[PDB]
């Protein structure tokens, strides 16, 4: 009924070196896309604004 | 992520639409790029460590 | 939300001299193209000039092709059209308007869409007499 | 920290493992060919 | 790199050779050749439409007005163009019909 | 040498809810970067179709789009008398963005 997908999104400070990981887990299930993240703020405002501005060909898609 | 984006691409889930597949292809060849760069990174590291060793071999020898 | 208008559309004895203002609302001109149509009283759409403000590109049309002359203005966000030596088959309702594309990247088949004037001013009578 | 054991609870239990525990927000967009609503 | 922010339609020269701008045509048939050189675009423009193979050479990218010229004219799209002008990316491939 | 798009047919005559098809013909292959604008009497044109197939935001999804080769048709399923205007074919591929000589849907 659904695919099950979990990812990092990596972050990267200036004057330091340490990586921090943020793990978003994302599930489609019936034409709708779930996603889970545990920070305000994430990776994916193009595509934000992609979908509200009708820019590219993902309103055309499912 | 490798394995995540060659599971998506190879064999094809009810769920995803073929017309949608070859999309795929893309982001699992930036990760295969990706896996490329960051083994590349490895390297260079590796020689960094190998260029300070040198330098205190030389610099001892002087 | 986003409109564009004309101005300074005026009856110019021929071989004159005439600036159209087409001043536009909701976008920066400095990132788009703004294109310059003409159409004849009873006839089709005749595409006169267009404007790459970025890095300053003026496309003209063989009819005006160096009578007329495209420039815009960041600060006022402004495209102005600038006629000398007006013609007869100068008179007509000019129009601007902004084109714009949808495209995806990445893939060894991209879907680039080519621009099409999306928005279009009110326009303004430009008679030769 | 590394912080790599959940200490044997049952797998049908949720639990949170992050120490992100601060903002909670839903944020839904739903996209037709013709409708967008946020 | 040099471009930061912009929306993906800017023709930008990232690239840093700006010294020297010519275009040289070679319009080659199995019957005969044809080169010239020069740094205009009305004369490189009429080669669109010839049936015979033709290699137009724009030796200088720096004059982002002479590439939009030839790609709005032999049908390029802005972001080919753009792409063209980008310097700093990987080589690609690109089918289009 | 610019890219001349004749459209046919030149004058039309239609009812109310009819299939009125409209097509545009080039001269190259313009790929599918033809357009397709409404323009209602003494008003600035107004965009229906993008890229010879799509159906822009805002315009009622009556209009349609189609492209054969070098050929491009503008269909109207059902006719409205709001629908009784010129229209234009363009091309967007080549330099001088050419239009079609137009063509007016006359109520019969
Ligand atoms: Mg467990």
């Amino acid at each position: 009924n659904y695919v099950f997908i979990v990812l990092k999104m990596f972050t990267y400070d200036k004057n330091l070196h340490e990586l921090e990981s943020e793990q978003v887990s994302l599930i489609l299930t019936k034409n709708c896309v779930l996603m889970f993240q545990e920070k305000i703020g994430d990776v994916f405002d193009p595509v934000r604004e992609r979908i509200r501005y009708n820019r590219g060909i993902i309103r055309k898609k499912r | 992520l490798r394995e995540v984006l060659s599971s998506l691409y190879r064999d094809v889930p009810p769920l995803i639409e073929k017309e949608t597949v070859p999309y795929f292809r893309d982001v699992y060849d930036h990760t295969i790029q990706i896996a490329d760069t960051v083994e590349t990174f490895r390297d260079i590291v590796s020689g960094l460590l190998d260029v300070y060793l040198s330098s205190v071999s030389n610099k001892t020898n002087e | 939300e986003v409109q564009l208008v004309e101005s300074g559309g005026g009856l110019v004895q021929p071989g004159g001299s005439l600036r159209l203002s087409c001043a536009a609302s909701g976008f920066n001109i400095y990132y788009s193209s703004i294109h310059w149509v003409r159409q004849a009283p009873g006839k089709g759409l005749e595409w006169v000039a267009s404007i790459y403000s970025y890095s300053g590109y003026t496309s003209y049309a063989d009819s005006v092709k160096g009578r007329f002359t495209i420039s815009a203005d960041t600060s006022k966000n402004t495209a102005y059209l600038q006629m000398n030596s007006l013609r007869a088959e100068d008179t007509a309702v000019y129009y601007c308007a902004r084109s714009f594309y949808v495209f995806k990247r990445g893939t060894k088949y991209p879907y680039y869409n080519y621009p099409a004037m999306d928005y279009w001013g009110q326009g303004t009578l430009v008679t030769v007499f | 920290k590394r912080l790599s054991a959940k200490k044997g609870l049952p797998p049908g239990t949720l639990v949170y493992t992050g120490k992100y525990r601060e903002d909670f927000e839903i944020e839904v967009m739903n996209y037709s060919i013709e409708e967008f609503r946020e | 790199s040099a471009k930061k922010g912009l929306p993906p339609g800017t023709l930008v020269y990232t690239g840093k050779y700006r010294e020297d701008f010519e275009i040289e045509v070679m319009n080659y048939s199995i019957e005969e050749f044809r080169e010239f050189k020069t740094t205009d675009v009305e004369s490189v423009l009429p080669f669109r439409d010839s049936s015979t193979p033709t290699w137009i050479n724009i030796t200088g990218i720096h004059r982002t007005d002479v590439v939009q010229r030839v790609g709005e004219f032999f049908g390029i799209h802005p972001l080919v163009l753009e792409d063209i002008l980008n310097v700093h990316q990987r080589p690609k491939v690109e089918f289009f019909e | 040498s610019d890219i001349q798009m004749t459209q046919s047919p030149s004058s039309l005559s239609a009812s109310v809810g009819d299939r009125v098809t409209i097509t545009c013909r080039a001269s190259q292959s313009v790929s599918s970067a033809v357009a397709w604008y409404q323009q209602k009497p003494g008003k600035a044109p107004k965009l229906l179709i993008y890229s010879a197939s799509s159906l822009y935001s805002g315009v009622p999804s009556r209009f349609s789009g189609s492209r054969s080769g070098t050929d491009f048709t503008l269909t109207i399923s059902s006719l409205q008398p709001e629908d009784f205007a010129t229209y234009y074919c363009q091309q967007s591929y080549y330099k001088p963005i050419t239009f079609g000589q137009g063509t007016k849907v006359e109520i019969k």
